[PDB]
């Protein structure tokens, strides 16, 4: 009924249960809310919505687990969450329909001769 | 638990003639004949123990790695009690690009052996934690460096790389210098990871002769 | 009652430990490593075989030439290269000098961690003498890069054996005055006796080697069971104890220093005259006078210092009785002038994995004794 | 019946209103999450987490997996003896 | 001595074992029970009144009245050899022409990639470098460049005292390396007159 | 007769590439980059 | 070997040697004898009957046990069996018990169940000194 | 009791740059000065790997293997430890 045992929604539920402790421990109470954090983590899951292999799904869930305990054990601080999780999301939803009529090509043209590498 | 101190005199000998002859000559055929379904390929080559001998290499499937290792530990003629390491080698040209390699030492008869399993990136290898207690950290390192998943491990987590490190560095398609680098920011008052920039890029010297015959 | 474990973080300042206690008694120890992981196994794939040799000095940097030995032997086996007699004797002599340096540092750092400060200061002057012996033959006090494929890099300078004999003539007196402070002392015994016991079955199940293995009643020395270079000619004893104690490992390490002195004395009297490098010019570089006078030598000098020799395709694992245990290199060759894969097996990596089962039932002041008696260096642990 | 069937309904509508992928006027007191509102499983989990945040409860994985409708959520909150 | 006692056991399982069972009497490394009065007095003079602390104290008091091994740097120095690998330097012929001929062998052998070389032909037709950099903060001081050089142009000299206050002072270019060679030439030649018998 | 580089370790490399079960490993498109863990913009090149 | 204890230990008494190296404390406090070795080897000979008669594994285990029992029969003292089989008898009894323990796991896995046309390629190594040095 | 710290000229009497006797280091064997042919000593490129015939219907006789083993303390034969690794005469 749900593809590959519904493991994506089970892992999403586990992370959503883990989330308020992350917000308290990393002191992100006045930076982001739990609703937008849940939406962001949901947006991390949709990027692999077209995986056709269950073993890739299991590996992705294992790797996402290891990411969530390295956030739980304070091995990455709040600035890591800022620079890796929520500002890429806000950049992907903030630049949409900008105040200028320049195409993405012309912004890339005026920036440099080559495409940007990384974030 | 073997090789207890028994002789109180100085020993000027290594092994006995019959057991050394059996180990250095007949062990490949013996392992193939006794447990044929476990063995898919064998190589007898230049001998981990010494420069003067030959020693076998056994290829097996992941479905029978644990029974073969239990047999090689507990059989009376092959008492391989010590597991020295677990590692992997990447062969990107193959359909299954990884070879997981197990080295063993027999203190009872001064022997060594090598055991190989071929898997790709998404096929799990059974853990040998219950057979050998050192298999834990070596499987953790192999998962860290190559991304080989060991099923049934108690706590498979990375052991060597950085805390947020995604990516398996010992693969052939991973760059030598990586993707990110680290510096201190005075404004954020934190040590921050940034995309890689090099003051002097790495110079790759291609030395290989177009007459050389040994390249395989 | 339902007593939860109290946990503790033990040192960022390069071992990190996460302990659990049930009062004053430890229930769990989890080492967190990788603070010295510099990725040397990846970097060796981008070097030629001569280029990657000084990486091995920086793995166990208390015992350098022994780390070089196994890499050189692994290359020599696949190349089918024979080492001449004088080079084998030089390699055995400097391997035993290296073992003496390592055991001096290990015992005195252990006794300083326990609390005795004077034996450290007494043993480091002897360490300075052996560093002068390293420098007189290689020009470096620590990272010598002395052992090469097919032999050693340079010959022994005239006057070295005279001074090695003069040091070896008084080293037993130094070891004697070292033991007067520690061996028959009740505080050292009460710190070391019956602490962190290892039986033989646990030693083989946990991949142990070296002086740990000999203190649990196992007669296993790689210099006597699978000998390499001229170690089969050497006459020495294997020290054996039977408790698996910190105290027994300390006694075994002192006796191993005595036996290394015996091998050093034997090498000083049987040093032969002859070649110290293999005469295969397609592997070993020529002499500097020969390179400046013959065309074939200059061609071989040019090619061996740029492309390097090509190792034939194959694989091997070669091990050496390093002063911390079995140090091994797994070399995988595809046929090029660069290693395809070079796995490094370190004994301290396997010895540190045991801290969860060795520290159970001990107290906080015995963790540092266990770490000191395992003889760990994090360069070889974190490659 | 531990709580009324009107105030819980408007509170459900109030927390359903602030969803960016939902329509603020299509939401009905008796609808479906799948056919009507067009939500997959993760959106359903997010909505149930919002309902849990508003009513101060804890809904397990199986119970939240059984909830597939606005009426189902209202009936589960009403049947819960620990509601606020 | 290396003997053991019931009571001097550092742990608890062995302490519990020695006081409830006599299995320690079978072990040959244990000290036996005293059998008469004089042996009891010897054991008590071992445990009480110390006498094992006193032997170490006598040794350290003998060391207090002994000779010392400290040198007074920088008025006194240590001992080194002509093979010592110190600060890199570039050399000349006795005429004053550079020995280096831009073969790029030392740049190829360098495992640290600490050497950067560019060259063209000089106005008299000679083959000479226009850039010869050594990153001393990348160098590993192996001496492989000294081995690879066929004209003895690059050496590691006998200087070890060259610590600076800025890191830009440790990125040597060609001119500074020639200045180092012009400073250290006589010592380098004296060292190489002995080390050419071996190399 | 058959002799195509039949005197070196490459014989033991050609087989071990055709071991059954491991000679038929296959993944879908772009799937190995998802599990590689390197940044995803690298595969736009 | 060299004993690190500064006391003088006989080591001709075999029980003292077994005490000193930790066999009594760490492996077996009960002394192993010739009869216990015979009993353990007959336990292996009984346990191996779960394997098929035509299997090479059964032939290998049976031949090893028969040789061990012949050594036990032709030697009365336990020092002679120590000198022949190159171990302590506690080690040999542990070996036989481990071999008997191994049999049900191998029998459950059934390695003998290969097809009739089963094939295993083997690659062997020949040194250069075979053809270069003197015959 | 041998004393640490020897006095003047009792240790390192000559510095290594002032060796009292000139050194003559051999760098080649006298057998190879005028006989320089290489293919008779090319050990690197003369090793072989051979694919064995497929190890299927071989006859492992365990009777012969256990018939060559001793049964008495005397008649036990031991392989002596090798004194040196091969030097090939150099
Ligand atoms: C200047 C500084 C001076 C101190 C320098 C040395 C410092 C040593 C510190 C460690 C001392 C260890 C210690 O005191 O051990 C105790 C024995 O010694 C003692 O108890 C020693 C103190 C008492 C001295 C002797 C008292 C009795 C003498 C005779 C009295 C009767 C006749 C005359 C009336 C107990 O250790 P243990 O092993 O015995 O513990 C029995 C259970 N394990
Ligand atoms: C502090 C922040 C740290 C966060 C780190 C954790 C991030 C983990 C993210 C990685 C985990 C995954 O993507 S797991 C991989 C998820 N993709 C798959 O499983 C392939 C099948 N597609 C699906 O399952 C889709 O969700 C769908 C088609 C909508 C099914 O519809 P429903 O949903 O109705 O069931
Ligand atoms: S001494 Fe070593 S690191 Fe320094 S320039 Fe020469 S080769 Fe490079
Ligand atoms: S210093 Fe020597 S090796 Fe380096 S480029 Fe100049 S001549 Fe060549």
């Amino acid at each position: 009924k749900r593809l590959f045992g519904g493991a994506a929604r089970h892992f999403y539920f586990e992370i959503c249960r883990c989330l308020p402790f992350i917000q308290r421990l990393h002191k992100m109470e006045e930076m982001v809310s739990l609703k937008e954090l849940r939406a962001i983590v949901k947006e991390k899951f949709k990027e692999y919505k077209d995986v056709k292999d269950g073993r890739v799904v299991d590996l992705l869930i294992f790797k996402g687990r290891e990411e969530i305990e390295t956030y739980l054990l304070m091995h990455k601080q709040r600035h890591h969450v800022v620079t890796e999780v929520v500002e890429p999301y806000y950049a992907k939803q903030r630049a949409v329909k900008k105040v200028t009529t320049n195409s993405p090509f012309l912004d890339s043209f005026l920036s440099s001769g080559y495409a940007a590498i990384g974030v | 638990g073997y090789a207890y101190a028994r002789k109180t005199t100085d020993k000027d000998y290594i092994a006995s003639e019959h057991m050394q002859a059996f180990g250095n000559t007949q062990l490949t055929d013996y392992i193939i004949k006794t447990v044929p379904k476990f063995v898919k390929m064998a190589v007898t080559g230049p001998a981990q123990s010494s420069v003067l001998y030959q020693e076998p290499t056994i290829y097996t499937t992941p479905e029978s790695l644990v029974p073969l290792m239990v047999f090689l530990r507990d059989h009376t003629n092959t008492q391989f009690k010590c597991l020295l390491d677990v590692t992997a080698v990447d062969f990107p040209e193959r359909a299954a690009r990884f070879e997981v390699v197990y080295h063993l030492l027999s203190p009872r008869w001064n022997n060594r052996i090598r055991v190989k399993v071929c898997v790709d990136e998404v096929t799990a290898v059974p853990t040998l934690c219950k057979v050998f207690n050192t298999a834990n950290w070596f499987e953790r390192e192999t998962w860290d460096m190559f991304g080989v998943f060991f099923s049934g491990h108690p706590d498979l987590r990375r052991i060597l790389t950085d805390y947020g490190f995604t990516g398996h560095p010992l693969r052939k398609d991973f760059p030598m210098t990586g993707y990110q680098e680290v510096r201190y920011d005075y404004g954020k008052k934190r040590v921050v990871s940034e995309p890689l920039e090099l003051t002097q890029e790495f110079r790759y010297f291609d030395f290989n002769s177009p007459w050389e015959t040994l390249n395989r | 009652a339902k007593v939860n474990n109290f946990t503790l973080n033990f040192g960022p300042q390069v071992l990190r430990l996460v302990l659990e206690m049930q009062g004053e008694i430890i229930m769990r120890a989890d080492p967190h490593i990788g603070l010295l992981h510099r990725g040397t196994e990846k970097l060796l794939e981008y070097k030629t075989y001569l280029q990657g040799l000084p990486y091995f000095d920086r793995l166990d940097y208390v015992s350098m030439m022994c780390m070089e030995h196994s890499y050189v032997l692994a290359i020599e086996q696949l190349l089918n290269v024979s080492v001449p007699l004088r080079g084998q004797y030089i390699r055995v002599l400097f391997s035993e000098i290296t073992r003496v340096l390592n055991h001096l540092l290990a015992i005195t750092c252990h006794s300083m961690d326990v609390g005795a400060l004077t034996p450290f200061l007494w043993a480091f002057e002897e360490r300075e003498k052996l560093f002068e012996f390293y420098e007189r033959v290689s020009g470096a006090r620590m990272h010598a890069a002395y052992f090469r494929v097919g032999g050693v890099s340079q010959d022994l300078p005239i006057g070295l054996l005279r001074d090695v004999y003069d040091w070896a003539r008084q080293f037993a007196s130094r070891l004697d005055e070292m033991e007067e402070l520690l061996t028959g002392n009740r505080i050292w015994k009460e710190r070391t006796v019956d602490v962190g016991t290892i039986t033989a079955q646990m030693a083989w199940d946990w991949g142990c080697s070296g002086p740990i293995l000999r203190a649990s009643g196992i007669d296993w020395d790689l210099r006597k069971t699978q000998p390499y270079d001229a170690y089969g000619k050497m006459q020495f004893n294997v020290p054996i104890a039977g408790h698996g104690d910190c105290y027994d490992r300390y006694l075994v390490r002192l006796q191993e220093m005595r036996e290394s002195l015996r091998i050093i004395y034997q090498c000083l009297n049987e040093m032969p005259d002859g070649l110290y490098k293999s005469p295969d010019g397609k592997v070993c570089p020529p002499s500097r006078s020969t390179m400046k006078q013959s065309m074939e030598a200059l061609i071989h000098h040019f090619k061996l210092y740029t492309e390097g020799f090509h190792v034939p395709a194959g694989e091997t694992y070669r091990a050496v009785e390093a002063p911390k245990g079995e140090f091994g290199v797994y070399l995988v060759s595809r046929g090029g002038n660069r290693p395809y894969r070079c796995k490094i097996r370190s004994p301290g990596y396997a010895h540190l994995q045991m801290t969860d089962v060795i520290s159970r039932g001990a107290m906080l002041a015995d963790v540092v004794t266990i770490i000191g008696t395992l003889d760990v260096v994090f360069g070889e642990i974190d490659r | 019946g531990f709580l009324d069937k009107d105030s819980v309904t408007e509170r459900v509508l109030h927390v359903t209103k602030h969803f960016e992928k939902i329509d603020a006027s299509k939401v009905s007191p008796a609808a479906s999450f799948e056919k009507d509102l067009g939500l997959d499983s993760l959106d359903v989990v997010e909505l149930v987490m919002a309902l849990e945040e508003e009513f101060g409860l804890e809904i397990p994985d199986a119970e939240a997996d059984k909830i597939a409708s606005v009426g189902d959520a209202i009936n589960y909150i009403c049947s819960n003896p620990m509601a606020k | 001595g290396t003997e053991r006692r019931p009571g001097e056991s550092g742990a608890w399982k062995q302490i519990e074992r020695q006081r409830y069972a006599s299995d320690w009497e079978n072990d040959p490394t244990f000290k036996r029970t005293p059998k008469n009065l004089a042996e009891v007095l010897d054991d008590s003079a071992s445990m009480l009144l110390l006498t094992d602390v006193w032997r170490g104290m006598a040794y350290t008091l003998g060391a207090f009245f002994d000779k010392k091994v400290t040198i007074m740097y920088p008025f006194e120095k240590g001992q080194l050899s002509p093979r010592f690998r110190g600060e890199h330097a570039l050399r000349r012929y006795p005429t004053g022409e550079e020995r280096c001929i831009a073969c790029k062998l030392c740049e190829a052998i360098c495992p640290a990639q600490a050497i950067t070389i560019e060259a063209e032909e000089r106005e008299d037709g000679s083959r000479r470098t226009t850039r010869y950099d050594i990153d001393m903060t990348k160098c590993i001081y192996c001496g492989f460049c000294q081995e690879a050089c066929p004209v003895d142009a690059i050496v590691e000299g006998p200087n070890f005292e060259f610590s600076t206050e800025t890191r830009e002072e440790l990125l040597y270019d060609k001119q500074k390396l020639l200045e180092n060679g012009d400073k250290w030439e006589t010592e380098i030649a004296t060292n190489l007159r002995t080390e050419s018998l071996y190399r | 007769e058959f002799a195509t580089a039949s005197a070196d370790y490459s014989i033991a490399m050609k087989k071990a590439a055709e071991i059954t079960g491991a000679a038929e490993s296959a993944m879908g498109p772009k799937e190995g980059g998802f599990t590689a863990g390197v940044p995803l913009d690298t595969f736009t090149r | 070997f060299k004993a690190v204890a500064d006391v003088e230990i006989d080591f001709n008494n075999r029980e003292v040697l077994k005490k000193y190296v930790g066999i009594r404390d760490h492996l077996s406090k009960e002394p192993g004898t010739r009869g216990k070795l015979i009993e353990a080897l007959t336990e292996v000979l009984s346990s191996i009957k779960a394997a098929p008669e035509g299997s090479d594994y059964r032939k290998a285990v049976e031949a090893s046990c028969i040789y061990r029992l012949k050594v036990c029969k032709e030697n009365e003292s336990d020092a002679a069996i120590e000198e022949v089989l190159d171990a302590h008898l506690e080690e040999l009894i542990k070996e036989a018990k481990e071999e008997a323990r191994l049999v049900p796991l191998i029998a459950g896995n059934a390695p003998w169940d290969v097809p009739a046309d089963y094939a295993v390629p083997v690659v062997d190594y020949t040194d250069a000194a075979t053809i270069l040095d003197a015959p | 009791f041998e004393h640490y710290l020897p006095m003047g000229l009792e240790y390192r009497k000559f510095s290594p740059g002032t060796q009292p006797v000139k050194a003559v280091v051999p760098h080649d064997s006298p057998k190879l000065v005028y006989d320089i042919k290489y293919f008779v000593r090319d050990y690197r490129r003369n090793n072989k790997y051979t694919a064995r015939t497929v190890d299927a219907k071989t006859t492992f006789d365990f009777d012969k293997l256990y018939a060559g083993m001793p049964t008495k303390p005397e008649q036990v034969k031991n392989v002596t430890r090798p004194l040196i690794m091969p030097t090939r005469g150099y």
